């Protein structure tokens, strides 16, 4: 076949990042894998010339491990040629059809060849325990899962293969984020997958092997929500006279007057005060402020994502999306009802808040972790099962922001 | 034209070759160069060029009081060549040795030498010998071999090292060969006898590929000084530390101490470097003097009576489980070791980050735990089992209630004191028949004059003038103010999103003495809520407290 001609941005460097340690039991697995790779001609061993590298994990997507690339700074460093080249467009009906299934279509990318220049700067290397030996050193000779150039030089071939299961299905919408399809219908549910299976045996009668739905209907902004007491003390008060204060910032038309008029004077904590009338007209005014939507709030692509996630505690992990502080394109919760613990239900949740922001916009946010960075590093592979790897950095100081969106 | 094929090296694009000119030298070391030179040129090491070679590199003769040997300065050629791959930054650890019956170490003469270098880059290594008083055109040199000190000698032997040593390696698969720099460590479990067999095999294979290796009366023998430690056959442990003892010390001299205490820590339990360390805070220049503390006098003793005794560590055990063990030395400071025989430890080690201002014990060994984590991963392949000085009710309280996702191992609970605990809890719920705080505190920030007050539901008030502080201490020392006028149940109100940040966290260590003091009272305290409302909004308590600390 005819390799596509791909370029780094003009004076940029290929990627030299650190391969982090690993146990015994992942590398054995990459050897396995790596190996029989080499022998399909996939991968091929590279000599101390080639000085550039790239992270590689051990997963599982099980009884069998799996390979991820964490192609992160190639990708960064090839913008040019996955994005305004080859670029594919995200499409906006995606969030508005009632269901969505992803599908893993990444086995395609190892058909064709990658361009021979290209190949130096997808260099990884397989570690070695307690610096024994140098690493396995191997480059890919196929377009690699995890690079974004792979979809980009495969999208011609994908159009064609998916145009007659297209003109068939006119109402379906299908969007390729990496190494996925995304099928969303407004069918009913029996019937939108008999159309999955229909387009998954489409895929493999013309060689494209592919291996829990999306709703995106139900997703919104959660409303802020206020509590009801039968009997309130001076403390409850007091937070929920916080909680609107710190509303004010968002919401304008809270208001507070009547309510703090019920704490004048120097009173104790666990006293009960009676909720005037006058004061619950406020409150009850203010739950109806916070049922409208915010306004002025819009997505600008030209501006990174940022996800901010809490932890409530009992599995519960609030999380915000947005762009410019105070400005949420997207509230939410998620909830574990499990076996569990704290990495497990945070690695699911940040890949839930990337999907949905895959689905959405067409891009994965930046993610302010509330876990120490080290932590992270070490059992973040554990739970992870997604093919792609959203940025992400570690906010140390907590939020007392906690119960404001509890 | 040479056995081991060669890499292909290319210059950083838009560069040149170098062309240094040669500095004139002395009849006497001309004529050292002159005769390593042919006899380097008999060996193939290096060819004469013809005068069309443009590039020049210096060439000096030293000799140490007494064959001298030829010096080459690279340094241009070294940057205008293109980057390798890293070789080992990092090298193996003593205690993840596996335990070998027996062991040989042989290191490659000439290393660099015995292998051929590219041939289209060979031209950018001319130098040139001078001519006496430039009587006559230099001798024009050039190298087919691996030059000493240039950029990638180091990366390009190791790679074919590997594939020399690949051919030996499959008819041996129970012999174990380790690569460092110019040596082999080699390995087996076989007979001595059988495994002196394979030695001299393996010698002659890479004698046959041109890789000169030392003979069985020219070898080393055990103990073995590798990289700061002492190998035995059956223990290991560092080289000598030698803490020198001075009337005045530098920023130097206290780097260079908590470097060696540091490699003491590997083996030697119960080292301490932070008070020494703390010296060196802003440490501007290396030159300059550092008045010790009596903390640190303290810290460099009880380090001195720690070395006096002999530690040794042992090799490892595949087959035998891994344990790491916690303890507690003193304020901020743990130690541990890794053992997977009762007595007998691979390796030891500290912590002793603060990683902020405030912290808390069972913080603080998480920490720990995630350090010794990282650490046999790289070390073993693998996390160990953990022996904690914490109860389950301690830690599954504290990361419950911890704001931050933590990954908590497997662990069991050895009784052996100090026992990680939690000093205090703050109440989650505000105290009935408990009296009430209003507090605040305020700074002018020109002057740095400030006030700390309360207002009590029962009728009580009070200011404590404040001399040199700031908005934030003030804040803090309201609170401690409440604290100290208080009952041993105390409902505090604060508008100080800072303090309350700082209580909230629960810390029972701080490097500020306002909050040890704070801290010291929430001890004693039975019950303590702490509750926060939006400053300068009306409500009544804050507002009262507010208006009395502006005055
Ligand atoms: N100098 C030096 C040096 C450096 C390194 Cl990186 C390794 C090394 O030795 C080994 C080499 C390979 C293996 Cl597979 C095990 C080794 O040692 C395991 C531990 N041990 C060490 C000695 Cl000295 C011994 O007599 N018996 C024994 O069991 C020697």
């Amino acid at each position: 076949i005819e390799t596509v001609p791909v370029k780094l941005k003009p004076g940029m460097d290929g990627p030299k990042v650190k391969q982090w340690p690993l146990t015994e039991e992942k590398i054995k697995a990459l050897v396995e894998i790596c190996t029989e790779m080499e022998k399909e001609g996939k991968i091929s061993k590279i000599g101390p010339e080639n000085p550039y590298n790239t992270p590689v994990f051990a997963i599982k997507k099980s009884t069998k491990w799996r390979k991820l690339v964490d192609f992160r700074e190639l990708n960064k460093r090839t913008q040019d040629f996955w994005e305004v080249q080859l670029g594919i467009p995200h499409p906006a009906g995606l969030k508005k059809k009632k269901s969505v299934t992803v599908l893993d279509v990444g086995d395609a990318y190892f058909s064709v060849p990658l361009d021979e220049d290209f190949r130096k700067y997808t260099a990884f290397t397989i570690p070695s325990i307690n610096n024994e030996t140098p690493g396995i050193r191997y480059q890919y000779n196929v377009l690699p899962q995890g690079w974004k150039g792979s979809p980009a030089i495969f999208q011609s071939s994908m159009t064609k293969i998916l145009e007659p299961f297209k003109k068939q299905n006119p109402d379906i919408v299908i969007y390729q984020y990496m190494d996925d399809l995304y099928v969303g219908s407004d069918l009913e549910i029996g019937q939108h997958r008999t159309k999955i299976e229909e387009l998954r045996q489409h895929l493999l009668r013309w060689g494209l092997t592919t291996p829990y739905e999306l709703h995106p209907d139900k997703w919104t902004v959660q409303p802020i929500v206020l509590p009801e007491k039968d009997s309130w003390t001076v403390n409850d008060i007091q937070k929920l006279v916080g909680k609107l204060n710190w509303a004010s910032q968002i919401y304008p038309g809270i208001k507070v007057r009547q309510l703090s008029k019920l704490l004048r004077g120097t009173k104790a904590l666990t006293e009960v005060i009676p909720l005037t009338e006058e004061a619950e007209l406020e409150l009850a005014e203010n739950r109806e402020i916070l049922k409208e939507p915010v306004h002025g709030v819009y997505y600008d692509p030209s501006k990174d994502l940022i996800a901010e996630i809490q932890k409530q505690g009992q599995g519960q992990w609030t999380y915000q999306i947005y762009q410019e502080p105070f400005k949420n394109l997207k509230t939410g919760k998620y909830a574990r009802m499990r076996h569990t613990n704290d990495v497990k239900q945070l690695t699911e949740a940040v890949q839930k808040i990337t999907t949905e922001s895959i689905v959405i916009w067409g891009k994965t946010p930046k993610f302010k972790l509330p876990i120490q960075k080290e932590t992270w590093e070490t059992w973040w592979t554990e739970y992870w099962q997604a093919t792609w790897i959203p940025e992400w950095e570690f906010v140390n100081t907590p939020p007392l922001v906690k119960l404001w969106y509890q | 034209i040479s056995p081991i094929e060669t890499v292909p090296v290319k210059l950083k694009p838009g560069m040149d070759g170098p062309k240094v000119k040669q500095w004139p030298l002395t009849e006497e070391k001309i004529k050292a160069l002159v005769e390593i030179c042919t006899e380097m040129e008999k060996e193939g090491k290096i060819s004469k060029i013809g005068p069309e070679n443009p590039y020049n590199t210096p060439v000096f003769a030293i000799k140490k009081k007494t064959k001298w040997r030829k010096l080459v300065d690279f340094r241009e050629l070294n940057k205008r060549t293109q980057d390798f791959w890293e070789v080992q930054l990092g090298i193996p650890h003593p205690a993840g040795l596996k335990k070998k019956k027996s062991v040989t170490v042989l290191d490659v003469g000439d290393a660099y030498f015995s292998v051929p270098l590219d041939e289209d880059f060979r031209k950018y290594t001319a130098f040139t010998i001078p001519s006496i008083n430039n009587e006559t055109p230099g001798i024009r040199y050039q190298y087919n071999v691996l030059p000493q000190g240039w950029k990638g000698s180091p990366a390009i032997f190791q790679s074919s090292m590997t594939k020399i040593l690949e051919p030996f390696a499959a008819q041996n698969p129970d012999i174990v060969i380790y690569q460092y720099m110019d040596d082999l460590y080699v390995g087996s479990d076989l007979e001595i006898g059988q495994h002196r067999t394979k030695i001299e095999e393996l010698r002659q294979h890479l004698l046959r590929w041109g890789l000169t290796t030392p003979d069985k009366k020219h070898q080393k023998e055990p103990p073995f000084l590798w990289m700061g430690y002492e190998l035995h056959p059956d223990k290991w442990t560092v080289q000598p530390i030698v803490l020198p003892e001075k009337d005045s010390w530098t920023v130097n001299d206290i780097q260079k101490l908590v470097g060696k205490l540091n490699w003491a820590s590997q083996i030697y339990p119960g080292i301490k470097v932070r008070q020494l360390s703390k010296l060196l805070r802003g440490t501007k220049a290396l030159t300059e003097v550092i008045p010790l503390t009596e903390e640190a006098e303290l810290e460099l003793a009880e380090n001195r009576e720690i070395l006096k005794e002999p530690v040794h560590g042992v090799y490892y055990d595949p087959s035998k489980d891994l344990i790491a063990e916690i303890q507690k030395q003193g304020q901020g400071q743990w130690t541990y070791q890794i053992y997977q025989e009762p007595f007998k430890n691979l390796k030891t080690g500290k912590y002793a980050r603060m990683r902020g201002a405030h912290t808390n014990d069972v913080k603080q060994l998480t920490e720990a735990v995630q350090k010794i984590t990282t650490e046999s991963i790289v070390i073993w392949g693998k996390t160990p089992k953990f022996k904690l000085p914490i109860q389950k009710e301690t830690w599954e309280t504290w990361w419950t209630e911890y704001w931050q996702a933590t990954w908590i191992p497997e662990w069991e609970f050895v009784n052996t004191p100090p026992l990680v605990k939690l000093w205090y809890q703050l109440e989650k719920e505000p105290i009935v028949g408990a009296e009430t705080f209003y507090v605040d505190g305020a700074a002018n920030r020109e002057t740095k004059l400030g006030k700390a007050g309360y207002v009590t539901n029962k009728g009580r008030q009070k200011v404590v003038p404040l001399t040199n502080t700031t908005n934030q201490k003030t804040e803090l020392q309201a609170i401690y103010l409440a604290l100290q006028d208080s009952g041993l149940e105390v409902n505090i109100v604060t508008d100080s999103q800072y303090a309350l940040g700082i209580i909230q966290a629960q810390p029972d260590k701080s490097e500020s003495e306002l909050v040890n003091q704070i801290i010291e009272q929430l001890i004693k305290k039975e019950k303590v809520y702490l509750a926060w409302v939006p400053a300068h909004k009306g409500i009544g308590g804050n507002e009262q407290v507010d208006k009395l600390v502006s005055a």
